[PDB]
DNA sequence: ACACACTCTCCAATTCTCTAA
DNA sequence: TTAGAGAATTGGAGAGTGTGTTTTTTTTTTTTTTT
């Protein structure tokens, strides 16, 4: 056989490389300010998860990784466990 | 290895004949006639009056490379007279994220040596009668 | 024989559709 | 409304094939034999 294709899945989001690090971080990464304008602060969030996309998964231009998250992140089901169970946290 | 020894070697070496007054052919002079097809692979001494002298280029022993999507550095040794530049990355862990990133050379890694190129000729006195003097070519490299 | 240009082929990645809980 | 089972369409990996390559002045400085 030819060599299978690499792909971006769910099990290196929910790895301790992928979205821990994101909430892990965040809080301290980005900051906004009214002493900037709205383009200058609209541009700062997005370094943050520019960075952490490259560190994930090279393959694919940016846009690309939002929109491929979009499919497995719908699917899924261990995701979703996942996902409710942050918002489970809050509730608790 | 991690990258070729040859990179990281900062001197040069050579070696220097027997003394006649200790002696083996290395200590006794050949005209330029006297060096036949035998004497391929040895170490000999020559005696002449040099004709011409090239001006110093450089000449290139190990090349440095940059992958552009992967930031990462590859090496290539250079011995023969010409070469073919790399083009594709073929790192393991590049090919691996399936990352076909683009090689470009880089000059400020390099490694070159100074080169130049020499003749020398037979003693025009040491021809033999109706003969055309016979040459040499001389590389030199290093200090 | 050694870099190239071009052709051919198979296989799996992908999206679309239907069914039932 | 979600999701999972089956079918159809497309991409390009990579394997294969054929190919190409070595190789009469006219103007100007200098030596030589000729009138
Ligand atoms: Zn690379």
């Amino acid at each position: 056989k030819r060599r299978p294709q690499v792909k971006l899945t769910a099990e290196k989001l929910l790895s301790d490389k992928g979205l821990p690090y994101v909430l892990k971080n965040a809080h301290k990464r980005i900051r906004i300010s009214s002493k900037k304008n709205s383009y200058d602060n609209l541009s700062n969030i997005i370094q943050f998860y520019q960075l952490w996309a490259h560190e994930l998964f090279p393959k694919a231009k940016f846009k690309d990784f939002m929109k491929i998250c979009q499919t497995v992140g719908k699917t899924d089901p261990v995701l979703r466990e996942y996902r409710v169970s942050l918002f489970r946290d809050e509730m608790g | 290895e991690l990258f070729p020894p040859n990179l990281t070697r900062r001197y040069f070496l050579y070696f220097k004949p027997l003394s006649q007054n200790c002696a083996a052919i290395s200590s006794k002079p050949l005209s330029v006639r006297q060096i036949k097809g035998d004497f391929l692979g040895q170490l000999i001494t020559v005696r002449g009056i040099i004709t011409r002298v090239s001006d110093v280029k450089p000449a290139v022993e190990v090349i440095a490379y940059t992958c552009d999507q992967c930031g990462y550095e590859v090496f290539q040794e250079v011995n023969s007279r010409t070469f073919t530049p790399l083009s594709e990355c073929t790192s393991e862990e590049c090919s691996q994220n399936q990352t076909k990133g683009q090689l470009f050379m880089s000059t400020r890694a390099s490694k070159f040596s100074a080169f130049q190129e020499c003749k020398i000729q037979e003693l025009s006195q040491q021809v033999p009668v109706g003969h055309i003097p016979r040459s040499l070519n001389i590389h030199v490299n290093g200090t």
